[PDB]
DNA sequence: GCCTACCGGTTCGCGAACCGGTAGGC
DNA sequence: GCCTACCGGTTCGCGAACCGGTAGGC
């Protein structure tokens, strides 16, 4: 890390290394019954030293001179102890009663409508504001990135929470997990009590924290980068760091009036709280996407499928595709386990891109998904291991699109036909999901920009 | 946890937060816990007791709100009450346990000051740690466990964290560590504990045991 | 969180005094 | 041969000063 401006000598002295080891840690304490949520951040430049409440005005530093250079490290690493608890150097660190821990700190010549679509998924100040909510630290997150070994800890202490949860375990086993989780991802608070990660629902909301913090420090590593040279435009260099080539469909084109169609005819009874209006439609083609899904093309069953996702997200989905969730994050929230879940329907899709009065653009995806031998599962199932012969699974919804009205489209089958009964009505889901266990199967189609219009 | 804290000055140092002069050692003393701007916690502001009722504060019932309250001595607990301000068998009961109450309130205070006019406070804390206790922070906070623990008994450790419960206002908490991350929650008015052991030293034990002490239970607020 | 007045425990500084060696007087 | 006024040097006694660990304050 950089010099903290706190101290006043950001453009001055450089922050001081050991060869390897720097010397500058971030330290987080929190207790949920004290109600405690602090920070402690320490750096060599002089010695500085900056504590408080996070998120808040509440606290102060100690900016200090040095007699000498080798009287800093007997201070640091005296200071440091006796906050932290452990030395400088460790094996593996370990907690202590009331002493802090440490956290891991690391001219465009295109068209209109792509210029706005880089517009909309490169502003990282709207994505600030979608972790607002989240109640993230907004202060220090940006420039400070945290580490992907510390995220994948904050994903085990949620799985962890989760099944605590689940066989409804102590409330010390709870009250540990909910302190760990804390410490680990500094949150904002305010003045009041860091609330306790007791429901289902709670994990399952950090769980989508985390999925979308993320994808906005993913968001940055492709906006810092790259080789700054007086030739090409900022808009393009965006453009090429996203590695997919975007089109515009026409409105006149035939293949856009089946889009418009298959928005128009699979909105959803029940979701009458908004009504969509396509602003436009992308063909989009990833880097090596359908190097990687000629396997598929042989497989029978291919549907063209909606999914919908954050506009913070879309800045990731393009340069990596469609992903999988990771393996240290909780199984909550998901109908059938990890994997990439995809509707048949535009409006069940939608509610995923997170649009409100006040942000009414929202982008939702277009995926010729290979399912083949399908696994229709009726009720909520969380699955490891497919069964034999099964490249997918199908959530059996009491609503479906009027099969007998199936369009083709490039060898792809297009279900817009408007809702009808089911088979089967047997189920605990009212639209069917489509879910693939590969990152493979998905082969990215078309990208829309949906504009949404509620009634208040 | 508590809004407003009262206790005898532990020194003779802070200030009145009203009137602005040193609240002298040993007196009672009112404080109003507010958030501090320097760091992440509470902290006291200390107000003489006189100073306390101008500034517009109105506890209700100070034994409900105020903290430290059951820890003081009995007559200064009435000056806290009434200042605050401005059926045969029931009663029965009622009123004899209140003569039980202060009967105890004032049996450990003397022997508290029995203790501090006798002992010095290295003696208080190798009394302690003969009997297998947690020796505390704090002049006040030792002969505070000592006169609890001569009265009632050495404390026996906690059942699960193995930690040292202590006396709290209204029952003996575990202050312990069931794990790095969390503090113990065991909270208990009927703790585990062996009777108290002082060692061979003591000439004026016969003097201090000679009180009127026999077996008997912490009897606590209704 | 960091600052600092307070506590006990040891050292330090300096003048009184103790003391032995001595040379001028008788 | 004593006595004794004078001087250099060691000890002794006691209050000032020093200091590290810490309970209380904000
Ligand atoms: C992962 C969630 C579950 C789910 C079901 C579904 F039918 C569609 C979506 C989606 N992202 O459009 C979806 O996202
Ligand atoms: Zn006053
Ligand atoms: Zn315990």
């Amino acid at each position: 890390a950089a010099v903290d401006p706190d101290s006043g000598l950001e453009h001055s002295a450089h922050v001081l290394e050991k060869g390897g080891k720097v010397f500058s840690a971030t330290l987080g304490l929190v207790d949920i019954v004290k109600g405690t949520n602090s920070y402690y951040k320490l750096q060599l430049l002089w010695i500085f030293r900056s504590w408080g409440r996070v998120g808040t005005v509440i606290g102060s530093n100690k900016l200090e001179q040095m007699p000498s250079k080798e009287d800093a490290i007997e201070h640091f690493m005296k200071l440091y102890e006796e906050k932290t608890g452990n030395a400088w150097h460790s094996k593996n660190f370990t907690k202590y009663p009331k002493k802090f821990y440490p956290l891991e700190i690391d001219k465009s010549k295109l068209p209109k409508p792509v210029q706005d679509l880089i517009k909309m998924i490169f502003d990282v100040e709207s994505m600030k504001k979608a972790m607002v909510e989240y109640e993230i630290d907004l202060q220090k997150m940006p420039l400070g990135k945290l580490s992907k070994r510390q995220i994948q800890a904050a994903y085990s202490i949620l799985s962890e929470v989760q099944q605590a949860v689940s066989q409804g375990s102590s409330d010390s086993q709870i009250l540990d997990l909910s302190n760990r989780f804390y410490t680990l991802i500094p949150h904002d608070f305010g003045m009041k009590k860091p609330p306790l990660l007791n429901n289902a629902d709670s994990v399952q909301a950090k769980v989508e924290m985390l999925d979308n913090l993320l994808d906005i420090e993913v968001a940055y590593s492709l906006l810092r980068g790259g080789s700054d040279d007086s030739s090409k435009d900022p808009i393009d260099v965006n453009y090429e760091k996203l590695k997919t080539d975007i089109k515009v469909v026409d409105r006149d084109s035939e293949e856009a009036e089946i889009i418009r169609k298959y928005v128009k005819n699979t909105h959803a009874t029940t979701h009458n709280a908004y009504d969509l209006e396509v602003i436009d439609i992308f063909k989009i083609e990833r880097e090596g996407e359908c190097q990687r899904y000629k396997p598929f093309k042989q497989l029978h069953n291919r549907r063209l499928l909606w999914h919908g996702s954050r506009t913070t997200n879309f800045a990731g989905i393009l340069s990596q595709g469609l992903r999988i969730a990771p393996p240290e994050a909780p199984v909550t929230g998901y109908m059938f386990g990890k994997g990439i879940y995809f509707a048949d329907m535009v409006s069940k899709s939608a509610n995923y891109c997170h649009t409100s009065q006040g942000d009414p653009i929202g982008l939702i995806l277009l995926g010729e998904v290979a399912l083949g031998n399908m696994y229709e599962l009726k009720h909520a199932s969380h699955i490891s291991k497919l069964p034999k012969g099964k490249h997918s699974v199908k959530g059996l919804g009491k609503t479906t699109p009027d099969p007998s009205a199936n369009i083709s489209l490039d060898g792809v089958d297009v279900p817009l036909g408007t809702g009808i009964s089911s088979g089967v009505n047997d189920t605990s889901l009212l639209y069917n999901e489509y879910i693939v266990y590969d990152i493979a199967q998905v082969n990215l189609k078309y990208l829309l920009k949906l504009k949404f219009n509620f009634k208040t | 946890d508590k809004l407003y804290r009262v206790e005898y000055a532990k020194s003779g140092r802070a200030s009145c937060k009203k009137c602005s002069e040193s609240i002298p050692k040993d007196s009672l003393r009112m404080a109003i816990m507010v958030q501090s701007p320097m760091f992440d916690g509470k902290v006291p502001h200390w107000y003489h007791f006189s100073c306390f009722w101008k500034v517009g504060h109105s506890i209700r019932h100070p034994d409900v709100e105020v903290d430290g309250f059951s820890e003081l001595r009995w007559d200064d607990q009435q000056k806290v009450k009434k200042t605050a301000e401005a059926s045969k068998k029931e009663k029965d009961k009622d009123s004899k346990l209140e003569k039980a109450l202060k009967a105890q309130n004032d049996l450990i205070w003397n022997i508290k000051d029995e203790l501090k006019k006798v002992c010095s406070t290295n003696d208080l804390k190798e009394l302690l740690i003969f009997n297998k206790q947690q020796v505390p922070s704090g002049e006040s906070a030792i002969l505070d466990r000592v006169a609890d623990g001569m009265v009632f008994g050495a404390l026996l450790p906690c059942e699960e964290c193995s930690g040292q419960l202590v006396f709290k206002s209204d029952a003996y908490y575990c202050t312990g560590d069931v794990t790095a991350w969390t503090k113990c929650m065991v909270k208990t008015q009927t703790p585990n504990r062996k009777e108290w052991v002082t060692p061979k030293e003591f000439r004026e034990i016969s003097y201090l045991k000679k009180l009127k002490v026999k077996k008997q239970d912490r009897i606590f607020p209704p």
